[PDB]
């Protein structure tokens, strides 16, 4: 969507929404990654015994 | 007849101005549609329709 806005062929609210969507997706990914890391704190990559 | 001819000329002037404005608007719409297709949000049929309208 960015190039259309560069030439002023879409509303600026459309660019704001897309950028905010990218940021929100990044935050959700961070939440998932930290959850997984929290789970891995109880194993520390050691054998079963 | 003289009065009628005078007013006909004036009406023609006004209609010409209106159609010029219409052409500007349609040209900008065609530009938008072509750019969107190039960026990859529409199909060729939309560009064909825009060209027909222009």
């Amino acid at each position: 969507r960015v190039p259309l806005g560069n030439a002023n062929l879409i509303g600026r609210e459309e660019l704001q929404h897309a950028r905010d969507a990218v940021t929100s997706a990044q935050a959700q990914l961070d939440v998932a990654i930290q959850q997984y890391n929290a789970n891995q704190a109880m194993i520390l990559g050691t054998k079963l015994e | 007849n003289t009065a009628t001819a005078y007013f006909n000329v004036l009406n023609a002037i006004d209609v010409l101005s209106y159609t010029q404005a219409q052409k500007e608007a349609i040209y900008r719409q065609l530009d938008q549609t072509t750019q969107r297709f190039n960026v990859g949000l529409v199909a060729i049929t939309d560009v064909q329709n825009a060209r027909a309208q222009y």
